[PDB]
């Protein structure tokens, strides 16, 4: 992982590059950056690096050589060694070789193509392919970052960028650092969409496999570990991953509430033989157990008590979506693989007006 | 071949890049056919990025070297003095891998500079890889492993104007050895023929360094290495070594190179002297001390087994430049001594490394790699190559079952420290007064020298203390020259117009040691390999069908025949033009050519100075067919004269010149002091 | 002038650490007076370490070489043709440092090689370094710079035994040369006397590229830089090179070195050959193509400026070691052009320095300092050597006020490119049918040559051939100098015993241009710092005092003068045992010593004579001051470059013209 040095360069027949003047001064980048990690030219030697097919060139020497040429002539034209290495071309040897159709033409500039100085409307295209409730975790993630730059000045000239975007992105930012957005300007203003760049409207997950989910229990409670363990058998079968958090480690149990954090787990059930622990232990952190399932609620994933005090305790409505609570194992199991599948449950959050 | 796993082959196939993409790399991609290059253009990128690195920095001393590969044979199980694996049955055989150097030169340097040379080898044995780093002088110039870089930074190039290449014959490196008299020994030798050698193959390996050899059981014993050559002693004589550095800097590597890819790899005894713990004080000097021999009456030699290199390497730069040696490769058997220069040089070499490879990983070059197994904890580090799989790389532990297992005394086959050395008293920067006697043994060497070869140590001081411009510095030298010798000191002030200094005769003495002489060491005991120039002619056909024959006759023997001509074709290997007595160690003229000794195709004389080189600087000369006195009183040289050959019969003459070839140099032709 | 700052004085004081705490450097920290050292004696560990990391990798080409500082002065306003701020003003100077090199060889093969040689220049100007990386010879060996590596394998040792050394003279480099025919123009240069200059001083320099002049107009002109010796163009012959790469390999750098010390710096007049861009392809061949010159015929020199080094270094590492050129070192009023060769070596020179430095900061290091100050938003990297206080390093800002500002055409006298500069057509990898004559610039430029001179050119070439162990790569070389010139193929052909193959006129013809020959560019116009050993001897009284009066004459004009004899003493240089021939540009026999020419343990049987000889042969002026000895010698009293008197003024005044004709090239045979 850490010696693999990818390149742009590293290109084969069928493929070519265009005139992107990021990708063209990328290449350069990629080769030349490899000197600096490896410390030396024959980074292409590292195992991870090589090739799985034959290399002959004229390449020699330079720090690290791992290999022992057996031609003594590299250098083409030779008879010395027959003309070997061999000229690969498009018509010879399978060689890469540039696109036949591509032409230049006009002074040598260092000019930027006026056809790429729209900068304003795919971004507003993007913006207004996302839900309403990711719009407002955009907005709510530039309020965030914008609020930490000191400079007045810099808030401005910011405002000024995102109003050509969208002025009500400016408005909206602009209320939490306590400046006004300037007037709209609608030269780059549209209402056109694009399929496949919202995260949230892209539906349900495909798959539950790998997702995680994390069972509040409690040692002083045996029902409690029992309801555990019937739990992980049901969710294991579906490919979940679950850990059983309690007060102490012991047969059935993964992880002490002490080292246990919402952030583990893509969902959070309590067993409700351990209602207690919501209502001090050295044992871990004041209001651990509740904290947990607080945040996973506040987080949008899907939360569940199996067994409803509890969600008094927590704040949470029995009736609200992806909320569970189910004396029937399979049941629940049931719904609760819904909830995961659906991921995140977008209600939970404040919109503005 | 030792490295197969790691060669690649080229003889077929389409070009690639480094990832394997078929590729071209005959012309740059234009924006139109006469336009500017592109950025894009990778192909020229990854190719001129590799050329643009290829270089690494040269080694800080021994830059200038060559290597080959061989094994090492064991003649018996030493267990008896040692635990060394690779010592531990007879005939049991260890891959090497050596290399050659000179000393002080750079990089492109000539291999017939006037220097100390390298002598490494490299045991790749089934205990790990033993290093022995040594040199072709058994001494060297300094007591401490903190004065090296100003030994090096003196002898070195003066850091103004980087002059002169490859050669102590300036102030800067005669003031150090004037001021600092522990250099003493070491600059006789390197003033006589050993610092000229005829070849890698007519010298001697020395450890230096008195080490120990450690047994099972935990006793030890002091030892010197010494590699002693199959090949003979040999030297060149000055002014051939300088007509050399011009007309073939790569002298020494293609000798080498020529000697292995014809069957004639070269061969050492590798031997030990061995002592007692209880003689580190009994021979006159203290074993510590890197300045000082043991002589061979106070200790004979124990062949331990034979050296023979019988391969070249495939790529130069991957084996020869790339091989890292240490003296800290040791094996259980092995141990060190508390030499002061040798515990600095553990330092060195470990660090030294890192300059040259780039990153930590040197030792997983292919060159480097051992021949058994590794398991260690080092882990990471850039250009690391391997994948390892224990992911608990630390001791102790039990997530990996405690593995790897600690290797020790008892346990493993461990290295092990000689349970017997100690240390006592207080922390300290003082010299030993052990150490102290700087002259005597350069005395002994010196008087161990023949009169022909004493003339030439002189020879070798008059010329280089000649270029020394400071007269402070030329009288500071014949200060310590005088130490030695007041007869050394007397015939090289005589050179440079000062006056030595009285005889000074705390230091004198008349002793003499076995094994130092070159000129004393008799015949060589095989002339395969060496060089015969047989000067020719194309206006004769007579003369071309002589040296046909006398080819025939010396290659049966296994000399290696160079027929000279004005121009080239068949039969004929060289022209005049490129020719050089430096090329030979023998040199015949057939009687067809004698009208040869003004054309377009040589410079003016040419012929004739081929001849009379070979005669000035020592060498077999011969005219073979009959009629010699035209070429031999055109040359100057006298018909009776010995290592002058004439006969009509080719198998009388090379009979003849073939003892010659043997005797290898007629001393007999350089003028003695009086 | 940034040089001055980092200048370290240690000619007082005790010896520190680098953290400036005063220590030893002796002894070894040990357990006890016999024991073992000690791992906690950091004063030993910091000044190996050092020592263990004091190597940089050598230059992947031109690594053996040796620079000097000194002064460029502009002869004019050059407004008019370039907007160039170091050409804006009559007698406007701007420090530089050039270092001269050979090219194959590594860092410490000899001086005296024949090869293509480095004349690399760095102008500190007011407005940024500019450096013009050019060689000796004025056309490159390929047309595209992909191929350097191809050309530099083949050139350097064969690579399975590193052999042979800073040389052509083998298989490889010979087959290259014969299948990559571009290369024939700079191979001939190569192997004429331009391939073994006699110093870096009697030596042009050529940029070999088209470059433009760029007006603040932005109209623009096609130029050639070449930098005209005003020592002279002089060489040494083949043999003599051979002999001068053993007995000195350090040859060129000493003579610089000595030459600026005695005060006698070497001087150039910096100058174009100026076309317009409409004569691209109007001289016969493409001004794109790098194998190619403009005939003086064509295109008159324009002298712009004169430069001079005076300075040498005062650390080799620091400044000649480490100095690191780049073409892409370029300054408003100079652009490049379209030359695939100049193209791709703008890349090659900033990757390369990352290597040699082991970091990206090589910019920083004293000797490549600009003498303006940097605002730029460059950051961090190893062996970063500044502190920035800008804390906003990108652009476009408003934290830092908008700067640093662009700079461009129009503001802030920013480098521009050409704006009449055009690319058009599909994106490819060919090569210009206009690139395709190789052969009828070799043979304008052998044409050229005197008799003697094209002799030497196919000396060498019959030298270096002969060595070729493959026939069919002999005969491939044959193919390609056939279609140069019958004649070379049939004349190089004989020494190597194969036939020529039969003439192909496509490419010969008659014509000769300007300025190429070396022997044709008549007497040194100069005879300052050229060499004369004096041969002696201190058996005769009379000889020594023969050699002081002609010593304080000779020196009077700036001449170098050594007196040999067999043993050291006041008046005496050099001994027998340490002279050679190839340490003098003239020889005189002072007759006191004629004894000498017919046994001694103070030097090698007939070295006197040896020295004489090898000098009359070489081509060198040759004298006896006060018969014996030129008969012994066999040398011709009335043989051109012989000088026999008794008057030492009238010996003088003879010997002096000869160094100035510098060699007698009538010593020299010729093909029938
Ligand atoms: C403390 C510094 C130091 C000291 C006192 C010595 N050396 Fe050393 N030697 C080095 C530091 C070094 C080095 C700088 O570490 C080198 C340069 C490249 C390398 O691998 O080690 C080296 C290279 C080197 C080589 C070239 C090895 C090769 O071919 O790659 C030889 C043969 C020697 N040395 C031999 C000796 C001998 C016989 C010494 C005295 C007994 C000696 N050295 C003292
Ligand atoms: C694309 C590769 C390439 C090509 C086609 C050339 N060179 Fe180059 N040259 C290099 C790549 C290079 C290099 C590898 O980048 C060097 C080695 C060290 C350095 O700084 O740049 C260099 C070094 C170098 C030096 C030594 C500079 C110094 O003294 O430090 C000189 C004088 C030249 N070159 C001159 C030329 C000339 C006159 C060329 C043909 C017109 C030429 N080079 C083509
Ligand atoms: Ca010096
Ligand atoms: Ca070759």
């Amino acid at each position: 992982t850490e010696q693999v040095m990818f390149q742009p360069g590293h290109i084969v027949r069928g493929i070519d590059f265009t005139e992107d003047p990021l990708l063209q001064g990328r290449l350069f980048s990629y080769l030349d950056t490899q000197l600096n990690r490896n410390g030396g030219p024959n980074f292409e030697q590292l195992p991870i690096n090589m090739p799985r097919v034959p290399i002959h060139n004229n390449n020699r020497d330079g720090a690290g050589q791992m290999f022992i040429h057996r031609n003594k002539y590299p250098y083409t034209p030779n008879t010395l060694n027959s003309g070997y290495p061999r000229q690969a071309n498009q018509n010879a040897g399978r060689g890469f070789f540039t696109a036949p159709g591509r032409t230049a033409s006009g002074a040598l500039v260092r000019e930027v193509s006026p056809t790429f100085n729209d900068h304003w409307s795919q971004p507003r295209l993007f913006f207004n392919s996302l839900t309403p409730v990711e719009q407002q975790f955009l907005v709510n993630a530039m309020r965030f970052e914008i609020s930490l730059v000191k400079s007045e000045e810099v808030k401005k000239n910011v405002l000024t960028q995102l109003n050509r975007v969208s002025h009500d992105v400016a408005v909206r930012v602009a209320a939490a650092i306590g400046l006004g957005a300037p007037d709209a300007d609608d030269t780059y203003y549209h209402n056109n969409k694009t399929a496949g760049v919202s995260i949230v409207g892209s539906g349900p997950l495909p798959t539950i496999k790998t997702l995680r989910v994390g069972i509040l229990a409690t040692t002083s409670e045996s029902s409690a570990l029992d309801q555990a363990a019937q739990l992980r058998t049901r969710l294991e079968k579906d490919g979940l991953v679950v850990t059983v958090v309690a007060e102490t480690l012991r047969e059935g149990v993964d992880q002490t509430y002490s080292t246990a954090d919402a952030t583990g787990f893509d969902g959070v059930v309590v067993v409700d033989g351990a209602a207690a622990l919501f209502a001090s232990s050295p044992l871990f952190p004041t209001g651990r157990p509740l904290q947990i399932f607080v945040d996973a609620y506040r987080w949008g994933k899907p939360v569940g008590v199996c067994g409803s005090e509890v969600l008094d305790a927590a704040d949470v409505p029995e009736d609200g979506d992806g909320v569970y609570s189910e004396e029937s194992v399979d049941m629940f199991v049931e719904e609760f693989e819904k909830g995961l599948a659906t991921f995140r449950f977008t209600d939970r959050f404040a919109l503005d007006s | 071949s030792p490295l197969a796993a790691y060669e690649v082959d080229d003889s077929t196939g389409y070009l690639t890049s480094d990832v394997g993409g078929p590729i071209q790399d005959q012309t740059s991609l234009k924006a139109g056919i006469r336009g500017p290059t592109l950025l894009e253009d990778f192909m020229f990128r990854q190719k001129i990025q590799h050329f643009d690195h290829e270089r690494v920095p040269e080694r800080a001393v021994h830059a200038r070297g060559a290597g080959a590969h061989g094994t090492f044979t064991s003649y018996a199980d030493w267990s008896n003095i040692t635990a060394a694996s690779f010592l531990n049955a007879t005939g049991k055989q260890t891959p090497v891998f050596v290399r050659f150097s000179t000393a002080a030169g750079s990089r492109g340097s000539a291999d017939t500079a006037r220097d100390v040379h390298g002598f490494a080898t490299r045991f790749y044995t089934d205990e790990g890889n033993f290093d022995i780093v040594g040199n072709n002088i058994p001494v060297f110039f300094i007591q401490d492993a903190i004065q090296f870089p100003d030994l090096i930074h003196s002898v070195k190039p003066r850091p103004d104007n980087e002059i002169p290449q490859a050669a102590t014959a300036h102030d800067s490196a005669w003031d150090f050895f004037s001021q600092q008299p522990s250099t003493m020994h070491t600059l006789f030798w390197a003033m006589s023929g050993h610092g000229i050698p005829r070849s890698y193959r007519h010298m001697d390996g020395f450890g230096v360094h008195t080490f120990r050899f450690v047994k099972d059981d935990g006793s030890s014993k002091l030892i010197k290495w010494h590699f002693k050559s199959r090949q003979g002693k040999a030297s060149l004589v000055w002014e051939e070594a300088q007509v050399l550095s011009g007309k073939n800097a790569d002298f020494h590597r293609q000798d080498l190179w020529d000697a292995i890819e014809s069957g004639n790899g070269p061969e050492w005894d590798v031997c030990v002297q061995i002592v007692d713990e209880s003689q580190a004080q009994a021979f006159g000097f203290d074993l510590l001390d890197p300045t000082k021999i043991i002589p061979e009456e106070y200790a004979p030699l124990t062949k331990l087994g034979l050296l023979k290199l019988d391969r070249n390497p495939t790529n130069y730069f991957a084996e020869t430049e790339q091989v890292m040696f240490q003296p800290g490769h040791i094996v259980r058997g092995i141990d060190f001594t508390e030499d002061p220069l040798l515990q600095g040089r553990l330092f060195s070499y470990l660090d030294t490394q890192l300059n040259r490879n780039g990153g930590p990983n040197f030792e997983q070059l292919p060159i480097n790699m051992p021949r058994v197994p590794i398991h260690n904890n080092n882990r990471d580090g850039a250009g690391q190559m391997f994948i390892h799989r224990n992911k608990y790389p630390y001791t102790p532990n039990t997530l990996n079952s405690g593995y790897p297992r600690q290797a020790n005394q008892n346990a493993g086959r461990g290295f092990f420290t000689a349970p017997g050395r100690t240390a006592s008293g207080a922390l300290v920067r003082e010299v030993s007064p052990t150490f102290n006697d700087h002259w005597s043994q350069p005395r002994l060497f010196f008087n161990s020298l023949t009169p022909v070869e004493q003339q030439f140590l002189v020879n070798a001081m008059r010329f280089e203390i000649s270029l020394v411009k400071s007269e402070e510095v030329k009288k500071n030298v014949l200060t310590q020259l005088n130490r030695v010798s007041h007869d050394v000191a007397v015939r090289v002030a005589a050179a440079i117009g000062l006056g030595a200094p009285d005889a000074d005769d705390t230091y004198y003495h008349n002793n003499k040691t076995a094994g130092v002489s070159i000129v004393g060491s008799g015949p060589l005991p095989t002339i395969k390999t060496l060089r015969v120039g047989i000067l020719a002619t194309t206006s004769e056909s007579s003369a071309l069908d002589q040296a046909a024959q006398l080819r025939t006759r010396l290659e049966k023997d296994g000399l290696v025949v160079t027929v000279v001509a004005e121009t080239l074709r068949e039969g004929v290997d060289q022209t005049y033009s490129t020719a050089d007595a430096t090329g030979f160690d023998g040199v015949v003229v057939v009687d067809g050519a004698a009208a040869l000794f003004s054309s377009p195709l040589f410079p003016t004389g040419r012929p004739l100075q081929i001849f009379v080189d070979a005669y000035r600087w020592g060498k077999p000369v011969g005219v073979c067919g009959g009629k010699s006195s035209e070429v031999l009183d055109a040359a100057d040289v006298p018909e009776d004269g010995d290592g002058v050959y004439s006969e009509e019969s080719v198998d009388m003459f090379v009979e003849e010149f073939e003892k010659g070839l043997a005797t290898f140099r007629f001393t007999d032709r350089f003028a003695l002091d009086s």
